[PDB]
Order: C-alpha cells, then structure tokens, then sequence
C-alpha cells in the first residue's frame, strides 16, 4: 500500500497510504481538500464552479477507518462510510439495553431516509461533519449529544466534545489549517438520559431552511427534574445552533406542562426568524421547532412512564 | 512523475496511465470504455441512473465487500484496486439475462427503460450481500433510484419473487 | 393474435440489460464535437457585451456561437415569437444567448461557465398576479359559455366564491434533452438523432434556421427515456443550436443537457390561477358556475393557447352544469416558456372543478360522494361545449370502485381513527374524471404508416409515432400481427423517421395508438389484398411462400397507410361541433394519514377503476394508469418549483425537487380495468390511456384536505361548514400551516 500521485488538467490528487503522509501533506498544503466519498466536493466543483487544485484522498488510512467499542461510546474513523456507521449502530442497538442506546437510536433515525444506499455506502462521517452544512442532519445530533471529536495535526492531538462553538460561522468549523478530523466517539446514553431526533421532509433551497434537530435531556437520578437539557437545530441559521438561552432556564425545573410552554416560549424568541430570512417558509420552520420539541416532550414522558 | 491507476470493470483490467482527478467513473465507463448501459440522469447523486456495484477486499473486515455507488460522483482516482460491475457485467440478451434482468422485464417494471439498469444494479447488489432478502430489505435497496414512468408497483412486485 | 394479451414492452429485456440505445449512447464519430448552451442569468435585461476571452483559453475550445452565426433565420418557435439565440435582450433566466463547442463535454462545460455577459436589467413580470396587473397577456380572452348565468345565480340557494392556485411541474424524464447532428457536406444535408416527440417540427425548425429546404433534413428517433409532453416542442431548443454548430464547424456535434440546465431552460407544466363563483341549491345541486382561468405561459406562446382550450373543455369534469361561463387568459411573463405536460391543461381545470365541488359539499353539510353523484352527467347528456356523452361509463366506474374499495365501510373506520387520535388524522376521498380524446386542433388528427414485407417474409413497420416508454411500438406490432394474421416475431419496428413517414403530428394527446393503429391496419389490409391471389394458388402453403410468389409475380410488397379522424371540428363562435372523438373515464379512491405536527403524510391505499375500452394490452394499460396516477400524485402533493423574487429557479435537481420515490406510492395500490365496455370509436374497441389517469392523482390531494379538515375540527374554530384555502401542491409546509393549533399560534 503506497502513496499514489495523479495529475490532470487543473488538479493534483494524492492518495495517502499512511496517517503520516496525510498529516505531512496537510501541513505542506493547508488548503488541500480531503476527498473520501466526493458527495460534497464533486457537487461544489460541478455546481458551484469551485476549483480545488490540490486534493488528498485519505480513505486508505487504517486509523480513519477504525471502529472501536469503548466504555464511554463507539468510536468511528472519520473516513467510515455512513452505511458502516449505520450497521455498527444497528448491531449495538440490538445487543445493548435500551437505556444505553438513546443517542445511537437518534443517529439511526437521522440516517433512515437520508439519501439512498449508493450515497450512504460512500459518504463519510467526517465528510458530513467538516462540510458543516446548515442543514446537516448529523451535526445537530452530535452537538446535542456532545459527541467527541479527535482532531490531529502533525505532532499535536486533541479531543473535544462537539458543542455550539465548533461551528463559528457559515460552513466553518473550529479546526486549524494543518488539522484533520481523525475519529468520532458517539456516546452510550446514561441512566435517566433520553434523546430524540427529528427532521423536515421536503426542502426547496440548496443548503438552508430545512429544520433538523437533536434533543437530549438528563434527569436527576430517578427524578423528572432537569439536570442537563440540549436542543440543537439545523436549518434555522447559517449553521447548526443550540438553543442555549432557552435550555439554561429549564435547568432544575421539572418536566411538566409548565416546562412545555416555557420552552415553546424560549424557542420562539431565541430562534426567531426575520421575514427576509434566507430560505423562507418562516411560519412553517418556527412551528416545526416547537412541534419537534413537543414530540420530544411527549416521548420523554412515555420513556418515564 | 504520475502513477498508474489500476482497476477492473466487469472482470477486466483497466490500466489508466494518465488519470485525471476530475474524471468520474460515469464519464470513464461511457466515454473511454464504451459501456453505455450506465446512464446520466442528474449528476448530483439523487436519481441512481448511474448505479454500479463496487467490490473490494476489505483489509479490516477480512472479506470481499460488495456495495452500490453512483458512478456520477465516484472519482476514478478512488478506485485503485477496486472491481466495478455494470449492467453489462451481469447478463445480456446475446448470452443470457441475469434473473434480476429477466424478472424486471417480464414483470412490466420497465417502460422508457432509462432507470432500469440503475435499479437492476441496486437489486443485484442487494442479492450479492443477501441472497434471500426480505420484502423490507427489497424496498430499501431502492431509496436512491427514481423512475418517472412505472409508478414503482410493478418493480417491487416482480422483485418480491426473490424474498422469503 | 396477442391483442388483449399482457405482452411485455418489446424493448424491456434490452432495457434491463443496458443494450437499448438512447441518443447519447450512440457512438461518437472520431471528429465529433460537444455543445453547451450559454444562457441568461437575468429575467429581463439588455445584453450589453459578451466576452469570450476566458473561454478561448480552455483546452479543446472550438468556438462560441451566437445570433450573428445563423445563416438562415433567427426566428423560431411554434408561433414565430422566439429567437434561436437572443440578440439584444433576454426575457427570462435560462434564455438561450449562444453556445460553446468543444472537443469534450467537460471542456464545453468549463468554457461555457467562463463566458462573461454584461446586462442592463429591465423591469420583469414573473407572477400571474404581476401579469394581470400589467395586462401582460398573449392574444385575447378565450371563453365557453352555455345557458343563462344571470338567471342561474338569481335562482341559487347559496354561492361559494374564491381563488385557487396550482403550481407547475418539471417533466423529469429520466433522460434529458439530447440531439446529435451529422452534417453531410453536400447540399446542406444533415441527419439528426434526437430525443423528441416531434420529429416533424424538429426537421422544419432546423431547415428554417439553416435557410435550407426541409427535404435536406433527416430526423431519426429510436426512443426517448421519457418525454411526457416536454419533448413535444421544447426539444428544438437543443436541436437547432446543435444543427447550427454542425453547419458551422462541418463536424458532427452533440449535446445532452445536464439536469440543472434542462429544468431551467425547457419549460414545464403551466401554473394556473383560478377565480371562481359557484351557485347551488341546499341539495348541493349546481345551478351556476363562473370560472376565470389564468395560466403562466412564460416568455413565448408555444402550446399555451391549446393548453387553455383543453382546460376550458374540462372545467366541468363529470358534472352537468346548466349555466356556465369559463374564461382563459395566457399570462406573458419573464419565465421559461411553459409547454405540454401529460394532461395538457386538463388536470389543472379538473382540479379547479373538484376544489369548488368539495366546497359545495362542505357548505351544504352533505357527504362528498353524494353531492358528486347527484351532479353527475347522465348517458346522452351534452357537455358545456355541447358534445353528447355516448357510452358515459363513470357511473359504472363509480359503483365498481365504491364496492371494491369498500368505501362506506372504510369511511366509518376513518371517522373512528379521527375520534381516537389527536395529532394524526386520516382522510378518504373518491373522485371521477373524464378526458377528451383528440387533438383539439383538428388538423393534427392524421396519422401515416409505411410497411414493407421483405422476401424472407419478415415485415418492417414504420409509423409517425415515437416510443417514449408508453409501449406504442409494442402496440403497433400487436395490431400488425393481428391484422396480417402472422406472429409478432415476424414484424419489427426500428425507429421513427421523417424519410419514411413525413409531416407527422407530435406523439401527443394520448391518441397515438388510435391513429397510428388505424394507419398500420390500413397498410396491412392493402398487403393482404395483394397477397390474396397467392394464398388461393397455394392454400396449404406458408406466409413465406406467399410473399415470395407475390415478389416473383412483380406484386409490390410496400405500402402506405393513412388515417384521418372523422367528424372533428369544434367552433368557439357557434359553441358546436365535436371537439373530441370520445372520452376516457376513471374513478380513484384514496386514503391518507397525515402527521398534524410535521405536515408529513403517508398514502395508505388507492383503488382505481378505469375505462380503457377493450385493452390492446392490459399490462401496458395498467402500467400507464399507475404511471400517470403517480405523476399526478407528485403534481398535487410533492413537487414544487420555487423561484427567487428576481425570477431565477431555485429547484434544479432531485435534491431540491422531489418527484415520487419507491416509498411515496400507496401501500395498497389497486388498479382494475373496466370489463365489457367496447369502444366502437377506436382500433379494436380500445381507448387512449396515456394522459386520462393522471388527474386521478388528485384523489390523494382531496383525501389530505379531508384529513386537514378533521385536524382543524379538533384544534381550531369548529364550524363544520368552515372553508379554507389549500393551493396545489399540498406540501408538508402547506399541510402543517393549515393544521392551525396551539403551536402554529
Ligand atoms: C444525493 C445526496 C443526498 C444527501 N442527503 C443528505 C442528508 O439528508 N443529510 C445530510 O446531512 N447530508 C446529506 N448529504 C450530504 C452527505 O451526507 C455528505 O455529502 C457526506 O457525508 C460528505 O461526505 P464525503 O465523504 O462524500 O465528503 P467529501 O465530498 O469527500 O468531502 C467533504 C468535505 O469534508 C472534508 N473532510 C473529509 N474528511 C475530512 C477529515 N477527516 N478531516 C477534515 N476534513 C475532512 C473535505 O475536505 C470536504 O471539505 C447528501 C449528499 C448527496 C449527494
Ligand atoms: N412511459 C411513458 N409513458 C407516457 C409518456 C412518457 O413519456 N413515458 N408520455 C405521456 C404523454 S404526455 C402522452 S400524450 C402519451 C403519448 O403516448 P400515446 O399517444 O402513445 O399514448 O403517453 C403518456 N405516457
Ligand atoms: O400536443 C398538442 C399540440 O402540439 C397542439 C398544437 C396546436 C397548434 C399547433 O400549431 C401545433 O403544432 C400543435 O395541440 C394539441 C391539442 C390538444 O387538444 C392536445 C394536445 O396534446 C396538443
Ligand atoms: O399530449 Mo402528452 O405529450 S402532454
Ligand atoms: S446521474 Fe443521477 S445519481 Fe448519478
Ligand atoms: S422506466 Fe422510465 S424512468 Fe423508469
């Protein structure tokens, strides 16, 4: 297995055989694009007329392909195809108690009517994450769950749970120029911890205005009293956002009709859209943010029955 | 300076000595290799007209894996040491049709016929992984394949024959 | 004799093996070049400059082509109101300004993107509302009126009035537009391989463009990967530009559109706006109807006038209305010119009719099936355009569908589900349709065929119709096999071509089986008459021996066949003369469950009963019913084209434009063909099937409305007799917002 170089009219492609080559190449060419599935880059080059004269394909590197079952969660290499993530998670869900697989189940719901087999057999996990589309169906689940990202450059290494700060602005993530995403640990869920995910099922604009969300609640041991609550939405801004202000207010409140209307009041203000907001469907999108929470509200109660 | 790209299509060795990174497998199949069964319907991964089966030895899992892919988005430079199967790789009216091809034809699952090779390759892939699939697995294989003509009912009904 | 048998489509096996050749599958000549259209990015603007400097640096760039390059004429289009290449001003986003030619399609793509146009924006008219406000129309008001309107309304217990919009639809044929043009180098001769339903206009528009007689141009059509009306005239936009490039370069040239170009440039179904006023009795009996229709025609006439005529002919659906006035206007807008789409103005008008019919029922507080039935035409009745309904079989279709769908029992169960569920609701509706068969332009109702028997006794059939998936060639083979009394294996159809059958009508109006069936039949009769003596001389002989004897006796084994549909000629001045030969009839009953909280829905079950007379091929005809129904379900429930305020299309691919998927179809999907209903008016008692089923798709829309009605009765102001506006398509957005609740508020 060795490094291959291909040269065309406008583009140089290097197939990296080892992690070292990748990190070396990314240091030498900070701007290089990392292609795996090509389901994003091939679209940007054809339809946004973008030119990326340096491409590094890391799909061969064992570390970007490793599936690892740990105490805290299941770790996937960044190059793992979405169908592999699906199959690993479907296998974990059938084997583990329901109370450990609330997040896996959310990831699996987002993956269900997500393209087709062809796209899912080649689309990478890391690809969906670093692309950072406002309407990514996975980033809101990963954010809501605090899915841990191992980021690596030549020499340096770090692991950060995904939070609101990871997506600073339109199609940007918090990785330095020399850095790559290496692996993604999706956590097992805890006792008194429940999780949902929902998504809009139409959409008319390229990468905006399709409501998609991850929702997570952690209760005090054997209580209905909120300890942690997270609501992350795509399709509501130029990036994946968390309704921090709204959820902060619910901390140590109980899970009741009072909680409901307050969250629905918080969501309406915090995630409010100007009438000229890109993508339109303003009333619909607003209503979905509350309707999804209401579904999550109700499901959380049944999961407490 | 530049490395050779080596892959296989329908059991045959393809040695590209001057691979351009921009070239899609669909372009290569149709316009270099002259295998016109695989169709362009959108170029953006949404219709599956360009569906082919890819096959490779998975170093990790040990085995040979088989999966479907949209040739319109597959860069040929990702295919070093991969084996491509197209609609012409599985059967022909000149030799013998694959059962997937016979049954979609005889079940009235093909009208204009432009989606047919893509759907054939979707079903074929399924059977390479699961020779005795369920009805649900069958509907599922086609989430990436569009047909404008048939209303889909005949295609599922002809392929249900493969379940149990 | 296979007529009436479910013979599969003749090409299906080759379609399944990838051996069937579509236009871009034809091999390339060694010197073949590639064309790509350069298109307007502005809805309405002056062209200031065109700069090709950057395009010229692209590897393999050959040339840029524009209006100045055209040898013959820059005026084209059905009514001579289009340009081949825009000269001073563009009138829509997508408007063709020129073309690049390169050595590869990738190089042509790259070069086209880098062509720099400078515009000066002019004010644009995009919406129907904008067009009406500016009196921006093509031609004058169309009108059908019958009875006394100011008598009917004077007499009516109640009225309902309102406004309805129905969005357009992109054809989304899986194979996009495609032409190869081969210049011969002699006398302006050119041979064209084209994905088109109209080889005649293709041929005529290329010749006009070139400045050359029509006899120099040969157009050949093997098959299309779908056409659906969209390749009936708009295919020439690509064909003419490709012909021009072939002419200029002297090389073969091809172009197949990318999906995004195709969606933007080539037009779709006409959006319709309707303002209506219906007067009725407490019983639900209709006494007066006044409907003003407005279509969004776009930036040329194309087929818009005929599409409105057809709309007006179908504003009655299956209902007798003593006093009636319908008007149509065609809105001239800065959008791609809209065109034929399966149904050709019928589904729009039929939908408007079912919309007010549904509001009549709500207003009277009666069951919807009861109000529909009580207003239904009867056998012998005249339509609002004064044509008699002979063999009106909707009553049979209705009765049989009600019975086989178990409608009354399931209506009970829908009501139980609704009382037992808060945030999901079920709806159920049953709808009829009639669809008139013939081109409403009398002169198009003509068809030619040409048949040769070779000396081995094999038969080559040629007719003016084209294959786009609908199984026309299969049907013509079954007809010829039956008429000649020989097996289908002896007969072959290779392609449609202007040098075998000239001056052919577009393959359209669902009439192709009827008219080419008759042409083929007449030609076969001529052959049989010529062979008859030889049969008599060698009575225990074979087809092959008879043919060879005829050959050796110098009897011609070649003949034409022609049909001209009798007795057509409707007049808007006298409101008389048949507009159609006969009508095709059908009824569908559809059930849906909606998710009140998301606007999503699941199609649960659909039952269809369709009168196709005595089917030539039940498998093809059922396939046509299911295909049309699902295209209609997409029109009314899924597919939505969305434009920027500046008039530029946003929805340009399958990721932003959702046609029905494998999972969109009803879980239980039943289609039956009405039994024992021979149609005296068409070949072998059959009936046209291609377009009449599509509107039955609306049954899913009215089932959705019925479910929204239940959701509103649960969560909003409770008036049973409460009406609300639901435009088409009923997308998740519209469905959700209409389920007014504590969240929408
Ligand atoms: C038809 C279709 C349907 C789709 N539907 C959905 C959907 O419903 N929901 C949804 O969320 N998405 C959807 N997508 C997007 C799909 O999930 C993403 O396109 C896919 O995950 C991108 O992965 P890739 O490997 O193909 O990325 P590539 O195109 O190869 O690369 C994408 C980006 O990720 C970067 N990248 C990749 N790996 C790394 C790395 N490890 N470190 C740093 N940067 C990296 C690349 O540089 C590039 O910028 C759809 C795409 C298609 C074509
Ligand atoms: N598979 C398929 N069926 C189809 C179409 C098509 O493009 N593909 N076009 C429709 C349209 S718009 C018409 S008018 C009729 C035309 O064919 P016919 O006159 O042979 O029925 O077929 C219909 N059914
Ligand atoms: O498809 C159609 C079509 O093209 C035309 C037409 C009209 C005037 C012309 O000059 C011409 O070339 C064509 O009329 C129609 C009338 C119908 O009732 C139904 C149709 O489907 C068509
Ligand atoms: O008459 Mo069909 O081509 S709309
Ligand atoms: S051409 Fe449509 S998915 Fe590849
Ligand atoms: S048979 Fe025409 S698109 Fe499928």
């Amino acid at each position: 297995p060795k490094q291959l170089r291909f040269e065309g009219e406008r583009v140089t492609w290097i197939q990296a055989s080892t992690l070292k080559e990748l990190l070396d190449l990314k240091a030498q060419h900070p701007e290089a694009k990392l292609v795996v599935g090509n389901t994003e880059i091939g679209i940007e080059m054809k339809f946004k007329n973008q030119l990326f004269p340096m491409i590094i394909c890391p799909a061969w590197i064992p570390e970007l392909n490793a599936v690892e079952h740990g105490p805290e969660g299941i770790s996937f290499g960044a190059a793992c195809a979405l169908s592999s993530v699906e199959k690993t998670l479907l296998e974990a869900v059938a084997k583990l108690p329901t109370q450990k697989t609330e997040v896996f189940r959310g990831v699996l719901e987002q993956l269900r009517w997500f393209a087709g087999k062809q796209v899912k057999s080649v689309a990478s996990l890391g690809g969906n994450i670093i692309t950072a589309s406002p309407i990514s169906d996975l980033n809101p689940v990963f954010m809501a769950s605090g899915t841990k990202l191992t980021i690596v450059s030549r020499g340096t290494r770090r692991t950060v749970p995904m939070d609101h700060t990871f997506f600073p602005s339109y199609r940007k993530t918090l990785l330095g120029p020399e850095e790559i995403l290496l692996s993604i640990e999706i956590p097992y869920s805890r006792e008194d911890e429940f999780f949902s995910a929902f998504k809009q099922a139409s959409r008319r604009e390229d990468d905006i205005a399709k409501v998609t969300c991850g929702m997570r609640v952690l209760f005090q041991p054997g209580s209905m009293q909120v300890k942690e609550l997270a609501l992350c939405y795509g399709g509501m801004a130029d990036r994946t956002i968390s309704a921090l202000k709204t959820t902060q207010k619910q901390l140590s409140k109980f899970w009741n009709e009072k909680l409901l209307q307050d969250v629905c009041a918080g969501l309406a203000e915090e995630l409010s859209l100007s009438p000229d907001a890109p993508g339109g469907m303003i009333e619909f999108r607003r209503t979905l943010t509350l309707s999804f929470f209401f579904k999550f509200y109700l499901t959380v109660l049944k999961k407490l029955g | 300076t530049a490395d050779e790209l080596v892959f296989f299509v329908n059991g045959k060795k393809v040695v590209e000595k001057n691979a351009d990174p921009e070239t899609t497998l669909l372009a290569y199949l149709r316009r270099k290799l002259g295998l016109r069964g695989t169709k362009l319907g959108c170029g953006e991964g949404g219709c599956g007209a360009c569906t082919v089966m890819l096959s490779k030895y998975d170093r990790l899992q040990d085995k040979i894996i088989h999966f479907s892919a949209n040739a319109c988005l597959a860069p040929i430079c990702t295919l070093h040491h991969v084996a491509v199967t197209t609609v012409e790789g599985i059967g022909s009216t000149k030799t013998r049709l694959h059962p997937v091809q016979e049954r979609i034809a005889k079940s009235h699952g093909s009208q204009c016929g432009f989606c047919t090779p893509g759907i054939v390759m979707s079903m074929y892939t399924l059977l390479r992984n699961q020779p005795e699939p369920t009805v649900e697995e069958i509907e599922d294989a086609f989430q990436g394949n569009l047909c404008r003509c048939t209303g889909y009912r005949p295609i599922l009904q002809g392929f249900r024959t493969f379940a149990k | 004799d296979t007529v009436g048998r479910p013979l599969p489509h003749l090409a299906a096996a080759m379609q399944a093996s990838g051996e069937a050749v579509y236009c871009d599958d034809i091999p390339r000549y060694e010197n073949e070049l590639f064309l790509r259209l350069v298109t307007s990015t502005r809805a309405h603007a002056k062209i200031k400059s065109i700069d090709v400097s950057e395009a010229q640096k692209v590897p393999g760039f050959v040339c840029f082509l524009s209006a100045d390059d055209i040898p013959g004429s820059n005026e084209t289009g059905l009514f001579n109101d289009e340009t081949v290449f825009a000269k001073d001003t563009v009138t829509c986003v997508g408007h063709i300004i020129g073309a690049v030619v390169a050595d590869t399609p990738e190089h042509a793509e790259r070069a086209a993107h880098v062509v720099k146009v400078t515009y000066e924006d002019l004010p644009a008219i995009i919406t129907i509302e904008d067009a009406i406000k500016n009196n921006s129309f093509y031609g004058s008001e169309l009108k059908i009126e019958k009875g006394d309107l100011k008598k009917g309304f004077s007499e009516a217990d109640n009225v309902v009035s309102g406004e309805l919009y129905i969005g357009g639809q992109d054809h989304f044929y899986l194979e996009t537009h495609c032409t190869i043009a081969i210049p011969k180098g002699e006398e302006g001769e050119m041979e064209l391989f084209v994905s088109t339903q109209n080889a005649m206009k293709t041929q005529s528009f290329v010749a006009k463009m070139l400045g050359v007689p029509v006899n120099r141009i040969l157009v050949r059509v093997k098959r299309m990967g779908g056409g659906f009306g969209g390749k009936e005239t708009r295919s020439t936009l690509v064909s003419v530009a490709v012909a021009l490039a072939a002419y200029k370069t002297g090389h073969p040239v091809r172009c197949m559109l990318d999906r995004n170009e195709d969606m933007l440039i080539t037009g779709g179904r006409h959006p319709f706006l309707a303002r209506y006023k219906v007067g009725f009795m407490k019983t639900g009996t209709i006494v007066a109807l006044e409907v003003d229709h407005y279509s969004n025609a776009g930036n040329s006439r194309d087929l818009s006038h005929s599409i409105m005529e057809r709309a007006l002919f179908h504003m009655d659906n299956c209902y007798k209305i003593p006093n009636i006035r319908g008007t149509g206007r065609l809105c001239k807008t800065n959008l791609s010119s809209n065109t034929a789409f399966r149904g050709f103005g019928g589904p729009q008008a039929l939908f408007i009719a079912e919309n007010w019919m549904s509001e009549v029922a709500v207003t009277c507080g009666l069951p919807a099936e009861e109000v529909r039935w009580k207003n239904m035409y009867k056998e012998g009745d005249l339509t609002h355009f004064n044509q008699r309904l002979e063999g009106f079989s909707v009553p049979r279709c209705w009765d049989e569908c009600l019975k086989s769908s178990q409608y009354y029992a399931r209506k009970s169960e829908v009501d139980k589900f609704n009382k037992e569920n808060c945030w999901k609701k079920r709806g159920l509706c049953i709808i009829p349709t009639k669809f008139g068969i013939s081109f409403t332009v009398p002169f198009l109702n003509q068809a030619g065929a040409l048949i040769h028997v070779y000396t081995d006794g094999s038969v080559l059939v040629s007719h003016g119709g084209t294959e786009m998936g609908q199984g026309l060639h299969t049907k013509m083979v079954q007809v010829a096999s039956k008429a000649l009394k020989i097996p289908i294996s002896k007969i072959y159809i290779s392609e449609t071509s202007t040098n075998t059958v000239p001056n052919s009508s577009p393959t359209a109006a669902s009439v192709s089986t009827d008219i080419y069936g008759q042409a083929v039949y007449e030609a076969c009769q001529t052959i049989l008459k010529r062979l008859e003596p030889f049969k008599k001389k060698n009575p225990d002989g074979s087809w092959e021996d008879w043919v060879m004897a005829a050959y050796q006796d110098r009897v011609s084994l070649s003949t034409t066949g022609f049909y001209r549909t009798p007795n057509l000629g409707y007049s808007f001045e006298t409101n008389s003369g048949n507009a159609f030969h006969y009508f095709t009839y059908g009824v569908a009953c559809s059930e849906v469950e909606i998710d009140c909280l998301t606007g999503d829905h699941k199609n649960l079950r659909t039952d269809i009963v369709m009168d196709v007379g005595s089917s030539l091929n039940p498998a093809i005809d059922i396939g046509q019913v299911e295909g049309a129904f699902v295209q209609g379900l997409g029109l009314f429930t899924l597919e939505e084209l969305h434009y920027s305020p500046e008039g530029s299309l946003h929805t340009r691919g399958p990721s932003t434009y959702k046609i029905p998927a494998f999972g969109s179809i009803p879980t239980e999907f039943r289609v039956s063909l009405l039994r024992d209903c021979p149609n005296k008016k068409a070949i072998y008692a059959s009936k046209a099937v291609g377009e009449p089923p599509l509107f039955l798709g609306a049954s899913v829309f009215f089932a959705i409305k019925d479910a929204i009605r239940a959701a509103r009765a649960q969560h909003t102001n409770n008036n049973t007799k409460e009406l609300f506006r639901l435009d088409s398509p009923a997308t998740p957005e519209k469905i959700r917002n209409a389920c007014v609740d504590k969240f929408t508020t």
